């Protein structure tokens, strides 16, 4: 269609941001081997 | 040529990205919650989405309460409790997602009252969800409006969950 959607973090509040004000996402995905994808990222 | 079918609904923090002349832009973002996408009617005014290997279509909307779902009638639920501060999920276009908190205003509407944050992030990142310290998503960051010193607040967008029939296939 014109538009589609990308998932991009899962929904949570963050230990780390309530203590620094603000905080990178660490959502990971991991492949077979133990690798991982960066769900968080832009250009993912 | 099988878009007969409801798309991917998995829970979650999305982009909503559309093509341009020249390639591909994040015109908005949005919340999966409960099998229905919830984002701003301004984000995609309506347009059906692809996600995964089916469609979402428009579902209910109001123009003016800057409110729009898909796949399903709006599941959000939770307001902001009027003290505690909240945590913006971030979905800036170009960025890595972050968590901001912040301690969101009551600010004077003629219509009743709306609470709102101060946080100024670009317009491709309304839609974003903002949750409570359990994770309960209270509402969407709204577009900016302009202060008298120039600096921009943000509605937290909500509204009532509404019913949805019992599903039959």
């Amino acid at each position: 269609t014109d538009m589609w959607i990308e998932r991009t973090a899962d929904i949570s509040w963050e230990s780390d941001a309530e203590i620094t004000g603000s905080s990178e996402r660490v959502d990971v995905r991991l492949d077979d081997d133990g690798n991982f994808q960066l769900m968080n990222d832009p250009g993912a | 040529p099988k878009e007969y079918k409801k798309g991917d609904t998995t829970t979650g923090v999305y982009r909503i990205m559309t093509r341009g002349l020249l390639g591909s832009y994040q015109a908005g973002a949005g919340v999966m919650v409960e099998g229905v996408f919830h984002t701003l009617w301004a984000t995609t005014k309506g347009a059906a989405l692809m996600s995964g290997e089916g469609r979402l279509d428009p579902y209910w909307g109001s123009v003016k309460e800057d409110r729009l779902c898909y796949g399903g009638p709006w599941q959000l639920q939770h307001k902001w409790n009027g003290q505690d501060e909240v945590q913006m999920i971030v979905v800036e276009p170009g960025r890595n997602v972050k968590n901001v908190q912040t301690k969101p205003g009551v600010f004077k509407t003629p219509e009743g009252e709306i609470g709102a944050v101060t946080l100024d992030f670009p317009t491709g990142t309304s839609g974003s969800p903002i949750v409570d310290k359990n994770g309960d998503v209270i509402g969407l960051y709204g577009n900016g409006v302009i202060m008298p010193n120039g600096s921009y607040i943000s509605a937290i967008v909500q509204g009532e969950r509404m019913d949805e029939p019992i599903p039959a296939g």
